């Protein structure tokens, strides 16, 4: 009943992260998402990031 | 409208850089389709938001 989302960018990600905001409310049953995180794959050394 | 598209593409099938001049269309700012894309002259946003 918990889980929680992380992407890089290009797939148009915005809708995923919008049809998935907009389902998971309406619904009786309680899912209680936490900590979305958006990452960038791209930076250069960005691994201790 | 269609003359720099395809140098875009045909270009970033390689991921390798075009650079262009005078293009006032504003199709190509996307990051997603035209990732390698870059432009010299400034596009209608920022003309708008002055």
């Amino acid at each position: 009943y918990i889980f929680s989302i992380v992407t890089t960018y290009f797939p148009g990600y915005q809708d995923f992260v919008n049809k998935i905001r907009s389902t998971i409310e309406n619904s009786f049953v309680g899912w209680e998402l936490e900590e979305v995180l958006l990452l960038d794959m791209s930076l250069d050394d960005g691994d201790s990031k | 409208h269609f003359t720099p598209t395809p140098v875009s593409y045909t270009a970033g099938f390689y991921r390798i850089p075009v650079l262009g001049l005078t293009t006032r269309m504003s199709i190509y700012s996307d990051k997603s389709i035209h990732l390698s894309f870059l432009r010299t002259v400034p596009p209608y946003s920022h003309q708008s938001s002055v």
